[PDB]
RNA sequence: UUGACAUUGUGAAGAGACAGUUUC
RNA sequence: GUUCUUUGUAAAGUGCCUUCGAAGAGUCGAGUUGUUUGGGAAUGCAGCUCUAAGUGGGUGGUAAAUUCCAUCUAAAGCUAA
RNA sequence: UUGACCUCAAAUCAGGUAGGAGUACCCGCUGAACUUAAGCAUAUCAAUAAGCGGAGGAAAAGAAACCAACCGGGAUUGCCUUAGUAACGGCGAGUGAAGCGGCAAAAGCUCAAAUUUGAAAUCUGGUACCUUCGGUGCCCGAGUUGUAAUUUGGAGAGGG
């Protein structure tokens, strides 16, 4: 990425032509695949909604995507799985009931 | 395939359904023996990922262990030593409840050999675990030429030495810096660096 | 685990060879140290490569 | 080898050399580093003063050679140039003819300024240089490129 | 059990350290059954070279960057730019890492050449008779070694700019240091005029 | 992977199988794919006609 | 010994808040 | 070394365009407790509680929110010196 | 009435297998106190002794959810180093690794997840014959709640 050839600063680094070599596809493990997406999604209209799952919902239909992930963050691990685990409820709730 | 299937459908443990037949299904596996011998896989789409194959020579064996802590069996809890060693009840066993499942299986078909194991339920008391063992002196398996390995003697009660993934589990065996006591082995590791080498001109 | 071998520079490993060698002339100590070469055509003796 | 040794003389002499009053006992001072702060303290303080309590910054998982730069100054500098290279180069200073003396390659990461090369005009190819090092370089007509 | 002026030392024999004692008495012992046991692996490998051709690389930090040794194998993208597949030039006794990536043309190319200069430099024998009987060599690093490619010319001109590599190496640095403020001085900046 | 197809026509599933979890996804996933699927009454008459022991789908 | 979570399922009546998913 | 048979309408490697590319869950992860480690707002281990995802996930040795980058593919397996 | 299927049993059923010994070295569990700190509780002794389970001629570890931050390296183990250092510690007594580098040995890999679906292509046993560490015909049985081939991320698969 563009070295600069001297010791310390920014970019610093020997000058050196570069290659970009090929992708590797031990990148590309946790990447979609039609029919993952097709089993997944049918999977949750076999199974639903789980305990801590709905009571989620109830939150952001009340309290909003701020309680929400608050005590989803406290459910899962981090704030990240809770971050994206009610965006996943928001895309629930929008298709499901309201549309 | 309908393995992916079941893959994905027992992720979803609390999901309205699988919590009926965990249900039902604790308790009929409290009603038999503490070990007794599981006619089929009842996670043939786990297993099957673990090493089960379907054919003659492997067996599911179905074992329960109690949960919980380790009381240091001391009689009346009395240590007898410095305070720190006086701990009787917040003692927690360094080997998994999976790891004593395999034991007592593997103590229990020893002809066999134990492959892997897997939780399958649990509930207050028990814990519930399914062991995929691997009879060594059965030709089909003998002949086997992806499965003859476990027929070596090297690899006898192999749930015992912690060599199952349970036991490379709690053994710490793993790459990288979050490992360096237990990586080559702890008491291995150990004993090298409390090793003093001498040479015979002396460095 | 007693100490047993003894390291040696090798500067000066060489330099006691050498001056060990420089001593197979010098007559006396060859004559002084046994070795009964009172007769012999001279120091050092040096003998026909077909030896 | 202990037929120099003095326990040798000490030989027939019934105390050893340690005393009759005074003993050799086991651990009159207690064992190595105790009594720091109490009765050995007039020792370590003096002989070692500072050698108590904390001074600075922890540093977690600190590695050397992150910090790795061997120093060389202008007191050499030039004994990188093989003798015999070398004194073809001292006389004819000059520019368009310089001799490249990369400081890297013999294991130097900075050069420092200790003082007084000659005035021939030298290409020196460094990592970081001190201030007055460089300066004194471009003094007698060489320059200094950075390199990494 | 402080006394005089001495170094503090810090002696470690407190466990039972007389139990761990390794003397190596076999230092000679050892040299000599394993020089035998190379040397009755030169027999049971017939004619082949005794190791694996090894790729140029160049070292890791800042330390050894400067410098190159041989890596462990070839790089899938160099075995296929010598033209030859990787299952193959397994057997033909060069190494091939996998894990390697190529982000230098100046290493890869290094490396092909490398690769071709072995390929000319061997015989392959052929599956069934002949065996035109080859003498084996003991080496293959010896055979190619690697050496440290030239940075340089002898001399060269001066050229002076006068900037001061050392104006440079200061600017670099605080140019590193106020970086991230001076972004929020692009920022604090953007939404306010 | 017959009804994922759709290459299916006639799909069968059985009222035994003790680990149910092997069968279940079928009415869903045959609805899904527009596919008639049926629940016969035992997985042992799905083996007769297909000369095995137990079938469970025909 | 006390409490919380887990083992832990299904109702009814009286409350608890943006019609009933939910809590004493 | 030789020599016999010819395994074959069998097996294998290589270039190009195109379409794809399934990758392990009471696990990972978190809280806590105990223990261990040089690992220090927590090194591993285990116990109970919570319990993920799929452009995801682990790591990057100071806890946290944010934007990036680097690096690998866990939770299944074998293997001589 | 019969014949299945699933589950569970019984036979001195046919044939195999496990135990115990040894334990210097090895994989785990469990686990002290003496001692040091001039007292002593955290700490130290020591992740040691003792107790317990399991192996082999080696064991283990191993083809990265690695190390790095470089111009990057490239399974594991070992020696020399790193280093009595980073760090931990009534920051006391004490403790204490890792990355790079030189070296010894070198070696790589294979499963699950895929419809063979114009053909369960797979397998143990029994029996008879035989060129007997096995081959062949036939017969029971395994097995679709999945045995072959195929693919294992470095990839790879379906097409043209
Ligand atoms: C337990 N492993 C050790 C490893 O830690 C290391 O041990 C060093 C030892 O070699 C050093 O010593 C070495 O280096 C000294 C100069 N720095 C000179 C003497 C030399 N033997 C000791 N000063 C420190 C230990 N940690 O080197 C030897 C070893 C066996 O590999
Ligand atoms: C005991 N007095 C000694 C004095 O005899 C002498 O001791 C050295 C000693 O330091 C060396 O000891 C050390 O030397 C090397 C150091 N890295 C290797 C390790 C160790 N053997 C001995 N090999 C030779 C003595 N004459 O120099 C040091 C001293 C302390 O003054
Ligand atoms: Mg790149
Ligand atoms: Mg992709
Ligand atoms: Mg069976
Ligand atoms: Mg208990
Ligand atoms: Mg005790
Ligand atoms: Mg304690
Ligand atoms: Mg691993
Ligand atoms: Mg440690
Ligand atoms: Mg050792
Ligand atoms: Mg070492
Ligand atoms: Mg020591
Ligand atoms: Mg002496
Ligand atoms: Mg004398
Ligand atoms: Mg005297
Ligand atoms: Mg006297
Ligand atoms: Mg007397
Ligand atoms: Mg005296
Ligand atoms: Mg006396
Ligand atoms: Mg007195
Ligand atoms: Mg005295
Ligand atoms: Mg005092
Ligand atoms: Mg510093
Ligand atoms: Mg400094
Ligand atoms: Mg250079
Ligand atoms: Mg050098
Ligand atoms: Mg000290
Ligand atoms: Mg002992
Ligand atoms: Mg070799
Ligand atoms: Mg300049
Ligand atoms: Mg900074
Ligand atoms: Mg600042
Ligand atoms: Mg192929
Ligand atoms: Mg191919
Ligand atoms: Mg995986
Ligand atoms: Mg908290
Ligand atoms: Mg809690
Ligand atoms: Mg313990
Ligand atoms: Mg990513
Ligand atoms: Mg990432
Ligand atoms: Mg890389
Ligand atoms: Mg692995
Ligand atoms: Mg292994
Ligand atoms: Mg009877
Ligand atoms: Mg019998
Ligand atoms: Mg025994
Ligand atoms: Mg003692
Ligand atoms: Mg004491
Ligand atoms: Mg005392
Ligand atoms: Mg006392
Ligand atoms: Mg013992
Ligand atoms: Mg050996
Ligand atoms: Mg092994
Ligand atoms: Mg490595
Ligand atoms: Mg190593
Ligand atoms: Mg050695
Ligand atoms: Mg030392
Ligand atoms: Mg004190
Ligand atoms: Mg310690
Ligand atoms: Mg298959
Ligand atoms: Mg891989």
């Amino acid at each position: 990425t563009v070295k600069t050839g001297i010791a310390i600063g920014l970019n610093k680094g020997k000058k050196v032509t570069s290659m970009t070599p090929a992708p590797k596809i031990s990148y590309k493990k946790g990447a979609a695949s039609n029919r993952t997406k097709f089993v997944r999604s049918l999977v949750r209209e076999i199974a639903g909604l789980s305990p801590y799952e709905r009571r989620l919902i109830d939150l952001i239909r009340n309290s909003g995507e701020k309680r929400a992930r608050k005590v989803a963050k406290k459910r899962l691990g981090s704030f990240t799985r809770a971050k994206a685990k009610v965006e996943e409820m928001n895309n629930i709730i929008a298709a499901s009931r309201r549309h | 395939g309908a393995y992916k299937y079941l893959e994905e459908l027992q992720r979803k443990k609390q999901s309205d359904v699988l919590r009926f037949l965990q249900r039902v299904r604790v308790w009929e596996y409290r009603q038999k023996n503490v070990i007794h011998r599981a006619a089929r896989p009842t996670r043939p789409d786990k297993a099957r990922r673990l090493g089960y194959k379907a054919k003659q020579g492997f067996v599911i064996y179905r074992v329960r262990v109690r949960r919980g802590n380790r009381k240091r069996p001391v009689p009346k809890g009395a240590t007898y030593g410095k305070p720190t060693n006086q701990g009787v009840n917040e003692l927690k066993y360094q080997r998994s409840l999976r790891a004593t499942a395999e034991e007592r299986v593997g103590r229990r078909a020893a002809n066999l050999r134990v492959l892997n194991s897997y939780w399958v339920n649990q509930d207050s008391t028990y814990k519930y675990f399914e062991v995929i063992l691997v009879d060594p002196q059965h030709k089909a398996i003998r002949r086997d030429a992806r499965y003859n390995w476990i027929c070596d003697p090297v690899h006898k009660h192999r749930e015992a030495r912690g060599l199952t993934a349970t036991g490379k589990k709690s053994r710490g065996i793993n790459k990288g810096h979050k490992f360096n006591n237990t990586k080559a082995g702890r008491r291995k590791t150990w004993k090298r660096q409390n090793t003093l080498s001498l040479w015979r001109y002396r460095k | 685990w007693r100490k047993w071998n003894v390291k040696v520079n090798h500067n000066e490993k060489r330099y006691a060879t050498a001056s060990a060698i420089a001593a197979t002339a010098v007559a006396s100590l060859v004559l002084a140290r046994g070795h009964r070469v009172e007769k012999i055509p001279e120091i050092p003796l040096v003998v026909s490569t077909d030896l | 080898p202990s037929r120099f040794t003095k326990t040798r003389k000490h030989r027939g002499h019934v105390s050893a050399g340690k005393g009759r009053i005074g003993k050799h006992r086991k651990h009159p001072g207690g064992r190595g580093m105790a009594g720091g702060q109490h009765h050995h303290r007039i020792n370590m303080d003096k002989y070692h003063p500072g050698y108590f309590g904390k001074v600075g910054m922890r540093y977690f998982h600190k590695q050397q050679a992150h910090f790795w730069k061997p120093v060389l100054n202008l007191d050499k500098l030039w004994t990188l140039i093989p003798e015999d290279k070398r004194d073809q180069y001292l006389k004819s200073a000059s520019k368009e003819t310089a001799p490249v003396i990369d400081t890297l390659a013999a294991g130097y990461g900075k050069i420092l300024g200790k003082g007084r090369i000659p005035n021939v005009p030298v290409i020196v190819k460094a990592r970081f240089v001190s201030k007055l090092a460089e300066e004194k370089i471009r003094a007698a007509g060489g320059v200094v490129e950075l390199i990494a | 059990a402080i006394s005089k002026n001495l170094p503090i030392l810090k002696n470690h024999f407190r466990k039972h350290w007389q139990e761990r004692v390794k003397v190596h008495f076999d230092q000679a012992g050892k040299k000599v059954s394993r020089r035998n046991a190379r040397a009755t692996r030169a027999a049971k490998i017939a004619p082949r070279p005794l190791d694996l051709l090894r790729p140029v690389v160049r070292a890791p930090t800042v330390k050894y960057n400067r410098k190159v040794r041989a890596g462990r194998g070839f790089t899938l993208a160099e075995v296929k730019a010598a033209g030859l597949t990787a299952a193959y030039a397994r057997t033909i006794g060069i190494a091939v890492d996998h894990r390697r990536q190529n982000r230098n043309q100046e290493i890869f190319d290094a490396n092909v050449q490398r690769l071709k200069e072995y390929q000319s430099k061997i015989i392959v024998f052929p599956r069934n008779g002949k065996a035109p009987e080859a003498e084996q060599v003991l080496s293959a690093a010896a055979t190619f070694p690697i050496a440290q490619p030239a940075t340089d010319v002898e001399a060269r001109a001066v050229q002076d700019n006068g900037e001061s590599a050392f104006r440079t190496l200061r600017l670099a640095r605080s140019e590193k240091k106020f970086r991230g403020i001076r972004e929020k001085r692009a920022r604090e900046k953007a939404e306010a005029e | 992977a017959l009804i994922e197809n759709k290459k299916a026509k006639l799909v069968l599933i059985a009222n035994d199988v003790d680990p149910i979890e092997l069968v279940v996804f079928l009415p869903a996933l045959c609805k899904k794919m527009g596919v008639p699927y049926a629940i016969v009454k035992g997985k042992a008459r799905l083996g007769t006609l297909v000369n095995q022991k137990t079938s469970a789908v025909a």
